[PDB]
């Protein structure tokens, strides 16, 4: 037989182990298929009925997740085209916090539909222009769909109804209990003057009873134990040190030199007396508990016990700073008697045990305080982490509500209205850009299809009934979950809403991902190593 | 205090990758970044080599620099690559070609401007940094050429921070690069006047210990990294664990370096022999300490019996009783005291750490300052002089933009440095022609 | 095809075949501790790699000494430590009921 | 064959083989690079061994990032970079001419012509072309509106249409703000900073400085409404004597005295700054900001924090100069001559936090001679794409200012040289007329490639262009949406004069040297080991 001898030009100069794809067939049709595969992986993890998914990373760690952004981080992808979608979804999580799956479904559906347009004779330049016009037209329509408003973001009863939908898609069945917890914690770290910071909500996981026995503690809690013999205080004045609780020494090398008998004998006595006065001077201001970020000495510990001073140690450089905020005290870099301004306060400090674990509790009786902590009780580690992710999603929603107060109907009612109104605009645009506009409106349906598929009902019956109702002028009609026969329901009256800023960013980043892929014409890849 | 570690070239990256690996498995850190230890003794000084990010994560203080992505991709894709800081990886696109001129003038010039920015961002996160660490080889162009340029730039930026280094010494019996001596001579010239001290290690004794003493008739480089990484841990070990006397790197310079120009050490690691001997040798204090003054545990081609030691330092690891350590040390100090110091008696510095390095029963570490190192530097110069007379392969260096005078300049210092060590022996001072007339 | 989405060696299964296989997997775990319940129950003897032997009747202790790697079975192991850390008695009862 | 008998492992390629290898490989670089020319060019994707992604359209960036191992592909790559660092634009046109120039010369050589005859044709053609270009250039005032067109013509071939509208204003404005009189434009004073947040249309120009680090103490103010700027590189860090030294004391009491004494060198420096702050800022109404190039101890931070002095540590060496010309202070190394005359001024300083990283803004300077460009985007690869397009825009504007002339582009000029080079070729003597004819066709690759990438016919369109400029003496180029003749100067297409002059110089020199090569040989030592 014979062989095909590697036609000259760029092919013969290319390094071994590398790849080079060119043209529509080998570059764009392959990338669209690669992107389409990624969508189908997390498509079943959408909606309240979205089924969990189990992932084992390369370090034998076990994750059971519904969150889409979490799955993609632990899944490891190698196709460049799929990576672009991944970076788009991660950006949306950082900017908003929820809607990491809306990006994948929308961006995946857009590329699938753009395949046939290229198949029937359009070019990549005309497809992009059609998509971009719809993206601009989508945003102009969107403010008209606002149907509710957040009134007072420090009202416990109202807020719990705002976060319920953001949790309904994560822990279907326990959405009421979790909504009440996060409402209490977020409403009482609130500042008057604005700037809700998100890091000020702490989560502590303790193994034990069911999830219904978890509660909220207005303060901070640590998994440590006391050093001295004092255990509990009733009305504490706190002093915080960033230095070791011991006699200091010169940073430069320093040795003790003795030349006579008296100096040898009087050195040990002198050191102890100095330490006693320093601790007594601290106790003279009224401090009840001492917290340090470093090593403690035995002589200091012995004298601390004598003067009824509670002593704790914790070295994080991030827990201590949080503790400074909680009690209002300020750090000290040298062992000096604290100034009355520099001492925090706390209504109770004690050592307690919960489910075979020893913890130290700094509890305020004040409703507000500075930061708050939520204690989680579950039966498994995998169960806690998923609930922990839900608490983050609920809090991030409260963060957005502070930035903007406008809500839009959910459950597919928003996407149906957009698809109906874009097509009406798309009918009045002559030219070859009218096709891409209608395709963009057609991709919005997948979100009502994805919910219907997982619900275990036929998608076409719901979509047909949604269109017929929406023609009559109902902008608040969406999919119904409780009904085993396909049906529709009113969303505003059912209190199913989602943030306006959630949709505004989700559409913007999704289309930006699609048009970025279509702009690629050929790929040059270096060999793996 | 705070220290930073920087690796460059082929050899430097490999050792550093293993070094961070033989640190995480002690301090309770895992390839994801969490801390899973239950002993608070490990976390007291955890911040000297690490930074803590929000969420309990810890990251190393390391900068990886190479002129080719091939090495950096290997570490990034390989084990522990997910731990490192994402932006800390700095890589080129064309390599160095082992021409010392290329890595010192042409390519390294346009890379340091970007690397110097990174080290500033690491130094901004520490309240008070104390010094640097550099890991490089003296044979490759990037290690010698760019390594020289990096140090010069560092010195101008940072006035009085210490400059610790871990450089491997070339063994010309393993000549490799036909032009080896050109690379070695120039870098040492710059190293003499810009670093506090250097720890030299040769691949020859790295080859001998595993092959002859232990096993594995064909030991590959992978094992060689483990042996030097064992030595990396120890000189550095005290720093990450508490002690009765705070031994910082600065007081190491004053207490180990009597003269600012004779500051090259060779280390020692006793507890590692044949696998059967690892079991059947009664690993007690005096036989383990007996390996300090042996002809086998050394990792430099310098005979000690034909030399005179200047200062010694002993580091012990393990939970012993205090008595037996001093008893044998008292014995060993006077046992072979005949071949000891000339004018600096009682050099022994004793350091003890409760927790040993993970894996074995017993461990120590030894550092010695020899007058026999000149035997190594002399041979380098002799081979260098034989090549410069023929001007062999000179155009590859002069033709890159460097004046010929530099080759003659660097030679003078090497003869000057050798004369210094020779002066402190007073034994090497001990004719063919027939001119023996009146006066 | 020439560029594969996820790296080679990734295992992926789903559907009813996957879910039923998890149900049968937990039956093996409940089998190891089944006959250790009652006034007339027995013990089990387990030997690790180094040769040390452990004789125990405590249900939570037996599951720890097994080297289970099946992801679904590990759920039954964790609830054993849950009953161990809260009330301390009932580690086998919570396993048979599961 | 005369070299194999000495070193049998040598590889050689003699007379006609050597010409075949060079010409066939230089054409290979052209077949893939010809799709980049013009705003209609196609975007490539590049992936390294680590799995990174880097979309690009530049010429020089493509050359070094494509896997190639060829000797004659190394000579071209080194030239393209040399044309990049100096001029900043015109690397793709460099390769197209060199490849096309070798193709035409090979056309006549294959008929039995000595290559030296064609070489003398190139020099005669080169000299004539450089004289024609000297009379076509258009001299103007370099007003803002003209610079907009030159900047737009270079920012439009490397980003999509809507973005190039934003970057054009920023690039022109930044050059003008830092431009004094006849003194040359000194770069390094246009800081390029990237922030990975928000859409990429928010790239803006800040009339001041932005620093990638901020306050480190917790109690430092986050915003200052009227600040004094102090710029110094002195060290407030604990320092020790150059000569070895140690502390020898006698008891505990003396140890404390030596501890306090050792901070006196640094504490003196801190007091100097505070004494100045009380003097100029007598009342608690103004601000005070300290920018230091070195480190600052926690003790020094606490002293400064008690007086409300915002302080930054370890800024970069270049900012030691930019802050001087922006704010108007003096960069001082010591505090032995501190005086109010050496302080700068700035109207607003505040701090921005982006997750893990923090930023500080210096704004509202009285008369800034330095500005910063702030890059924003949702992906890492997008930020690099914007960064490269910004570099080319500044070089194109700066060259248009340093020179007093601008040359019309769009493919008009090369046609003009082609016409004038034809009417000079009858004058010369010998077979060198073949060399002149070869050069004339080489210059016609620019108009051909532009038409070919838009979707038109090469022969039909180019004849239309040459149909004009021969009956009407105006400079006529190619229109990219109609294929019709177009007057370059009237529309607004422009091209730098130094780029064209250097492009003709470089291309002719290499093709002259490459064609005179006898043989390719590799007989030396295989590897440097
Ligand atoms: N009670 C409900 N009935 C129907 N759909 C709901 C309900 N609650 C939430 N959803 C749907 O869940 C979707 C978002 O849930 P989630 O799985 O978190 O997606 P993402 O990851 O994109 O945020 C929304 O589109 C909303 O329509
Ligand atoms: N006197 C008794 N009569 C009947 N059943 C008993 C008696 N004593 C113990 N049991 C049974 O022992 C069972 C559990 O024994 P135990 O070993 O404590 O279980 P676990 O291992 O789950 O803690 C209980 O279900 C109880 O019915
Ligand atoms: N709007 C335009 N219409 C016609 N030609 C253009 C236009 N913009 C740029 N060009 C042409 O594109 C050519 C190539 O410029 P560019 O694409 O930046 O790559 P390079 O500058 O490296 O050749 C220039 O010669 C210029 O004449
Ligand atoms: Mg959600
Ligand atoms: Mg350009």
């Amino acid at each position: 037989a014979l062989h095909v001898p590697k036609a000259p030009g760029f092919a013969q100069m290319l390094k071994e182990g590398a790849k080079h794809f060119s043209g529509l067939e080998e570059a764009v049709y392959r990338n669209i298929q690669a992107c389409k595969e990624l969508a189908q992986t997390t498509r079943t993890a959408y909606g309240p009925n979205g089924m969990n998914k189990m992932v084992i990373n390369h370090l034998e760690k076990l994750f059971v997740t519904n969150d889409a952004a979490t799955i993609l981080r632990e899944l490891e992808v190698q196709h460049p085209a799929a990576k672009m979608i991944v970076m788009a979804s991660h950006m949306q999580e950082q900017e908003v916090g929820d809607g990491t799956n809306f990006v994948l479904v929308f961006a995946g559906a857009l590329l699938e539909l753009a395949e046939e347009l290229l198949r029937i004779g359009l070019s990549v330049s005309e497809v992009i222009e059609g998509y971009e016009i719809a993206c601009r037209k989508a945003h102009e329509i969107l403010p008209n769909l606002v149907c509710c408003s957040a009134k007072n973001l420090r009202d416990i009863d109202e807020v719990s109804s705002l976060l319920r939908t953001s949790i309904m898609s994560k822990q279907y069945g326990n959405e009421v209990f979790l909504a009440k917890l996060i409402a209490q914690a977020c409403v009482s770290i609130f500042p008057d003057s604005g700037h809700f910071n998100v890091d000020n909500i702490r989560v502590c996981k303790i193994l034990g009873s069911g999830i219904s026995s978890s509660s909220v503690l207005h303060g901070m809690v640590f998994k440590k134990e006391t050093e001295g013999d004092v255990t509990s205080v009733k009305d504490a004045k706190i002093a915080v040190y960033s230095c070791p609780f011991d006699g200091m020494i010169t940073e430069t090398k320093g040795t003790v030199l003795i030349k006579t008998a008296e100096e040898l004998m009087n050195f040990s006595k002198g050191e102890e007396n100095l330490m006693d006065a320093q601790v007594k001077a601290i106790a003279d201001t009224g401090a009840n508990v001492v917290v340090t970020g470093g090593k403690v000495a035995d002589m200091a510990l012995h004298y601390a016990n004598k003067y009824n001073i509670m002593l704790v140690r914790l070295n994080s450089k991030w827990d201590l700073r949080r503790l400074c905020k909680t009690v209002g005290a300020t750090a000290l870099p040298r062992l000096t008697p604290p100034v009355l301004e520099e001492m925090g306060h706390c209504d109770s400090v004690y050592l307690s045990e919960v489910g075979d674990t020893q913890v130290v509790v700094f509890k305020h009786e004040k409703e507000d305080g500075a930061i708050s902590t939520i204690v989680l009780r579950g039966s498994t580690d995998n169960l806690m982490d998923d609930i922990e992710r839900a608490v983050d999603d609920g809090v991030n929603t409260f963060k957005v509500l502070t930035r903007d107060k406008r809500l839009v109907p959910g459950g597919g009612a928003t996407e149906i209205e957009l698809a109906k109104q874009i097509t009406s605009y798309g009918e009045t645009c002559p030219g070859l850009e009218q096709y891409a506009i209608k395709k963009f409106a057609e991709a919005f349906e997948a979100i009502p299809r994805a919910l219907a598929e997982n619900s275990g009902v036929k998608a076409n019956e719901v979509i047909s009934k949604l269109y017929a109702v929406h023609q009559e002028g109902n902008k608040n009609v969406g999919l119904d979950i409780e009904a085993e026969v396909p049906a529709v329901k009113d969303m505003l009256e059912a209190g199913i809403l989602d943030t306006y800023l959630g949709k505004y960013w989700a559409i913007k980043l999704a289309t930006n991902a699609a048009v970025t892929v279509l702009r690629v014409d050929q790929i040059i890849m270096a060999k793996p190593a | 205090r705070e220290i930073v570690h920087i690796q460059a070239g082929q050899c430097g990256n490999q050792i550093g990758a293993k070094f961070w690996e033989v640190i995480s498995d002690e301090h309770g850190i895992d390839p994801t970044g969490t801390y899973h230890g239950d002993s608070d003794l490990q976390l007291d000084r955890i911040s000297v080599y690490y930074n803590e990010a929000t969420g309990g994560k810890y990251v190393p203080r390391a900068i990886l620099v190479d002129l080719e992505p091939g090495t950096m991709d290997s570490v990034r894709s390989g084990p522990f690559g997910q731990i490192f800081r994402p932006d800390n990886f700095v890589f080129g696109q064309s390599g160095a070609g082992n021409n010392w001129a290329k890595g010192h003038y042409t390519e390294g010039a346009e890379l340091v401007d970007s690397v110097l920015d990174v080290v500033r961002k690491e130094a901004e996160s520490c309240d008070c940094l104390q010094g640097f660490q550099l890991t490089h080889s003296l044979g490759g162009g990037t290690g010698s050429g760019m390594g020289t340029l990096l140090i010069s730039k560092i010195r101008e930026e940072y006035p009085d921070r210490i400059m610790n280094t871990f450089s491997v010494v070339p063994s010309p019996k393993v000549s490799d690069t036909v032009v080896e001596p050109y690379n070695a001579t120039l870098s040492v010239h710059q190293l003499v006047e810009n670093t506090d001290e250097t720890y030299c290690i040769d691949n020859e004794a790295l080859y001998d210990i595993c092959f002859r003493t232990l096993k594995l008739t064909t030991p590959t480089y992978g094992d060689l990294n483990h042996l030097v990484s064992a030595t990396m841990s120890g000189v550095t070990t005290c720093l990450r664990f508490p002690g009765q006397l705070n031994a910082d790197l600065r007081k190491l310079a004053v207490n180990m370096v009597p003269f600012p120009r004779l500051h090259f050490f060779m280390p020692g690691f006793a507890p590692l022999t044949s696998r059967g001997s690892q079991q059947y040798r009664a690993l007690t204090v005096p036989e383990l300490t007996q390996q300090v003054f042996d002809a086998k545990n050394m990792m430099a081609a310098c005979d000690p019996r034909h030399g005179r030691y200047l200062t010694v330092a002993a580091v012990f690891r393990g939970r012993m009783s205090m008595k037996e350590v001093d008893e044998q040390m008292l014995n060993v100090q006077n046992k072979n005291s005949s071949y000891f110091v000339e004018w600096i008696p009682n050099n022994v510095k004793t350091a003890v750490c409760d927790i040993p390095p993970r894996g074995l029963k017993m461990a120590v570490t030894f550092i010695g300052n020899s007058t026999a190192i000149q035997e190594l530097f002399k041979r380098i110069s002799e081979q260098f002089t034989a090549m410069f007379r023929r001007k062999a392969f000179l155009h590859w260096y002069t033709g890159e933009g460097m004046d010929e005078m530099e080759f003659t300049e660097a030679e003078s210092n090497m003869n000057d440095l050798v004369s210094e060590y020779q002066q402190y022996q007073d034994a090497t001072a001990e004719f063919g022609e027939e001119a023996e007339e009146e006066a | 095809t020439p560029v594969i989405l996820l790296k080679e060696g990734t295992d992926s299964s789903q559907g009813i075949p996957q879910l039923v296989s998890n149900i049968s997997a937990c039956q093996v775990i409940a089998e190891a501790v089944r006959t250790t319940l009652g006034p007339r129950g027995m013990d089990k003897l387990i030997v690790d790699g180094r040769g040390k032997a452990t004789i125990s009747n405590d249900g939570a202790t037996i599951l720890k000494l097994l080297d289970v790697v099946h992801p679904a079975a590990k759920t039954l192991v964790d609830i054993a430590k849950s009953q161990d850390a809260e009330v301390g008695d009932g580690t086998t009862s919570v396993t048979l009921l599961a | 064959a005369a070299v194999k008998t000495l070193n049998p492992k040598a590889e050689v390629a003699r007379a006609q083989a050597a010409l075949a290898v060079n010409i066939s490989a230089a054409r290979g670089l052209q077949d893939v690079l010809r799709t980049n020319l013009g705003p209609k060019g196609t975007m490539k994707m590049l992936v390294s061994g680590a799995g990174d992604i880097k979309l690009t359209k530049d010429g020089n960036v493509l050359l070094h990032e494509m896997q190639i191992q060829h000797p004659t592909a190394s000579l071209i790559a080194k030239v393209a970079t040399a044309q990049d660092d100096i001029t900043g634009d015109g690397t793709t046109s460099n390769v197209l001419i060199i490849g096309e120039l070798l193709k035409q010369a090979d056309l006549y050589i294959s008929e039995g012509l000595h290559p030296r005859i064609i070489t003398e044709g190139f020099e005669a053609a080169k000299e004539k072309a450089l004289q024609f270009l000297e009379e076509v250039k258009v001299s103007r005032e370099m007003d803002r509106e003209t610079l907009i067109d030159v900047a737009r013509t270079s920012l439009r071939t490397k980003v999509h249409a809507e973005l190039a509208d934003v970057l054009t204003e920023a690039v022109v404005d930044s050059i003008l703000a830092i431009k004094k009189q006849d003194e040359p434009i000194d770069l390094f004073m246009i800081e390029i900073m990237e922030m990975k947040h928000k859409s990429e249309t928010d790239t803006s120009l800040i009339r001041g400085l932005v620093l990638d680090h901020g306050a480190r103490h917790p109690d430092m103010k986050k915003r200052v409404e009227d600040a004094y700027i102090l710029t110094c590189n002195v060290s407030l860090e604990y320092e020790k004597t150059e000569v070895n030294s140690g502390f020898f004391y006698k008891s505990a009491e003396e140890r404390e005295k030596l501890v306090k004494a050792e901070r006196k060198f640094i504490e003196d420096r801190v007091k100097k700054i505070i004494e100045l702050k009380r003097k100029v800022c007598g009342d608690s109404d103004k601000g005070f900001v300290v920018i230091n190039q070195k480190g600052i101890d926690p003790f020094s931070l606490d002293a400064l924090s008690k007086e409300g002095i915002v302080a930054l540590r370890r800024a970069k060496r270049r900012n030691m100069e930019r802050l001087t010309l922006a704010c108007g202070g003096v960069a001082l190394n010591s505090f032995d001559d501190l005086s109010p005359d050496c302080l700068g001024h700035a109207g607003l300083v505040y701090e921005y936090t982006l997750g893990e990283e923090k930023f500080t803004f210096i704004e509202k300077c009285n008369n800034p001679r330095s500005v910063t460009l702030l890059i924003k985007g949702p992906n890492k690869h997008t930020l690099t794409q914007i960064k490269d397009a910004v570099r080319d825009g500044l070089r194109a504007v700066k060259n248009a200012i340093d020179d007093g002339c601008v040359v019309p582009g769009a493919g008009a000029v090369e046609v003009a040289m082609a016409e004038a080079l034809i009417k000079h070729k009858p004058s010369v003597k010998g077979r060198a007329q073949l060399g002149v004819q070869a050069f004339a066709d080489a210059l016609l690759i620019i108009p051909k490639v532009l038409a070919q990438n838009s979707g038109f016919d090469l022969q039909e369109t180019l004849v239309k262009i040459q149909a004009e400029h021969s009956e009407s003496g105006q400079l006529v180029g190619v229109d990219l949406n109609t294929g019709e003749p177009m007057v370059a100067a009237e529309v607004g297409v422009w091209d730098n004069y130094c780029v064209k002059k250097q492009l003709l110089h470089s291309c002719t020199v290499i093709a002259t040297n490459i064609l005179l090569v006898d043989e390719i040989m590799r007989a030396g030592m295989s590897f440097l080991k």
